């Protein structure tokens, strides 16, 4: 791209620099998602792997700055929708009532994707309903989790 | 209309759908889904019972709830959705329905029948009285049956 | 009429025994096989336009999210950007109608296949809302880092 | 005791349990009216069928294809024909008595029988022509749709 008017760039360099820890000028590459997801980005684990592995010829990752830029002028057109989502959820219910089991989120969150850990996915439904137990909603979940 | 029965499929759960058509690949799937407790199979609307010889526990109340209502379509394969459609096609269209159990002695007829009239004795609203032409029936069974 | 056949898989009345000699005489005596040829007849698959559309809606970027109405445009849409040929399935009034299970079996591997995909946006979506969480909370103890 | 109190307006659900199809190694007259009785329940199943998958392609509007399948109800009538059925010639020997015996009926049923393909026979010749082995005398086959 061109790139990344200036607003971003204070964002970037706060974020580049607050998971740098050992004096280096750069991050450390176990942590490269959660630099980009801490932003609001939000890349794929494998989709990450590859673009880390575009620039690295050593296999490690060790980037800079400006490659960082590149990588979110990448990513920047990538922002996701609502409805998209929303349906996504919607693909899961099967009863077509608007609520959705607890235990099956659990089941299909933590043996499908990136896998959540339990503390996530119990938080998760935690999250959903304060009340519980076993059985939560999602139509104002969506509207809780899609804020950047 | 959100669920179905080809989700989380043991074997293939419908036989018309089973590819190739002969009883070869038909024993295979009884025996594929009678390893993995799965004892009921349709034909169409036809229900294929295998009996286990032991209490499963797809006959909760709680799965009364999950089982009825549904359309035929909509569930993993079970008797109660059969009754759950007869009794319907009585309730809601005031239509006489029969329900015909064949196969040999030993095979679970008398339980086809236990469990369908069960199903019935659940969801007509009266129980005690299924109930209690039930007790009678069942008691006058093996009177019959000597 | 509603109907069951009643199969006994051994003949010594056992839990964990399947005799398949004799289960292929149960398939014989009751007939299960000519039941199938003919409850197969001419398409061995069908359903409404609804439950067809909803279910593989994802399969299709002009019903993804949305939508494609009406219900047999959307279901005409999907096959051809899924690439059925013609002759593999029909329609109907109000239903859709599928000869063989290879193009149903099809479908399934499809969906099975994007599925993992929508779950994998659900918890990306939500580990970024945690991530973003914990930033703005790190913004919200320390000004400057 | 199991009885309504009154007789009033009602709809009923029944349940048939009927037994199933035999085969022996021997199969004598109990296991003819068995399987005869099998032979009517699978020809009114497969013609309720056809005429409910029919009527779906009639509703859908979809041209229907030809489905081959095996035909009941010329076994129906090999066996329950007035003039060429087996219980006709059965009750034609036990109505007239003419010092009659099994070889007897066997010639009958070789007789006016043995003109249909699916009869099965070993002095007639029609209907076989070969010398099958295991086949023996004072006997016949019937291709039964199992």
């Amino acid at each position: 791209a061109d790139q990344l008017t200036e607003e971003q760039i204070a964002e970037f360099k706060e974020a580049f620099s607050l998971f740098d820890k050992d004096g280096d000028g750069t991050i450390t590459t176990k942590e490269l998602g959660t630099v980009m997801r801490s932003l609001g980005q939000n890349p794929t684990e494998a989709e990450l792997q590859d673009m880390i592995n575009e620039v690295d010829a050593d296999g490690n990752g060790t980037i800079d700055f400006p490659e960082f830029l590149t990588m979110m002028a990448r990513k920047m057109k990538d922002t996701d929708s609502e409805e998209e989502i929303r349906e996504a959820f919607r693909v899961f219910d099967k009863d077509g009532n608007g609520y959705i089991s607890a235990a099956e989120l659990r089941h299909v969150m933590t043996n499908l994707g990136e896998k959540l850990t339990d503390e996530e996915v119990d938080e998760m439904i935690r999250e959903a309903d304060i009340d519980g137990d076993g059985q939560v909603n999602y139509e104002e979940f969506v509207q809780m989790m899609t804020a950047k | 209309v959100k669920s179905s029965l080809l989700d989380n499929m043991i074997g293939v759960g419908d036989t018309v759908l089973l590819e190739p058509l002969n009883e070869e690949t038909f024993i295979d799937n009884l025996k594929k889904r009678f390893d993995h407790n799965e004892i009921y199979t349709y034909i169409g609307s036809v229900v294929i019972s295998v009996n286990p010889y032991r209490s499963l526990p797809i006959y909760s109340p709680e799965k009364v709830e999950d089982y009825r209502n549904r359309n035929f379509y909509e569930l993993s394969p079970h008797i109660f959705a059969l009754s759950d459609e007869a009794y319907r096609s009585l309730r809601d269209q005031d239509k006489d329905q029969c329900i015909l159990i064949t196969g040999e002695s030993g095979a679970g007829k008398t339980e086809a029948s236990k469990l369908v009239m069960s199903y019935v004795a659940a969801v007509c609203g009266k129980g005690a009285e299924v109930n209690q032409v039930k007790e009678q029936l069942l008691q006058s069974t093996p009177v019959l049956e000597a | 009429p509603n109907y069951i056949r009643c199969i006994k898989p051994n003949d010594k009345k056992a839990a964990h025994i399947f005799s398949e000699s004799l289960v292929c005489h149960q398939i014989r005596y009751l007939g299960l096989l000519e039941n199938v040829r003919v409850r197969r007849a001419g398409y061995a698959f069908r359903q409404a336009y609804e439950p067809c559309l909803e279910r593989y809606k994802m399969l299709c970027k002009q019903t993804w999210p949305h939508w494609k109405g009406p219900a047999r445009s959307g279901v005409e849409v999907l096959f051809n950007e899924l690439e059925i040929p013609v002759e593999e399935y029909s329609f109907g009034r109000s239903k859709i109608f599928i000869r063989n299970p290879r193009t149903l079996f099809q479908l399934e591997d499809l969906r099975k296949q994007r599925l993992e995909d929508l779950a994998t946006l659900i918890q990306k979506i939500y580990r970024g809302w945690k991530c973003r969480t914990h930033f703005l909370l790190m913004k919200g103890l320390n000004d400057i880092f | 005791s199991i009885k309504a109190q009154t007789k009033v307006r009602k709809k009923v659900m029944g349940v048939l349990d009927i037994y199933g199809f035999e085969i022996f190694e021997d199969n004598s007259f109990e296991q003819f009216i068995i399987n005869y009785c099998n032979e009517k329940l699978q020809q009114i199943f497969i013609e309720l069928t056809l005429k409910e998958e029919q009527e779906e392609y009639i509703r859908e509007d979809i041209e229907w294809t030809h489905i081959d399948y095996f035909n009941n109800a010329i076994i129906c009538d090999l066996i329950e024909n007035n003039t060429n059925g087996i219980l006709a010639m059965l009750d034609e020997e036990c109505l007239r008595p003419g010092t009659v015996t099994d070889e007897t009926f066997l010639e009958k049923l070789n007789q006016v029988c043995a003109t249909h393909q699916h009869f099965e026979s070993r002095m007639s010749k029609c209907s076989r022509f070969l010398n099958d082995t295991t086949l023996p005398h004072s006997c016949f086959r019937i291709q039964h749709y199992a």
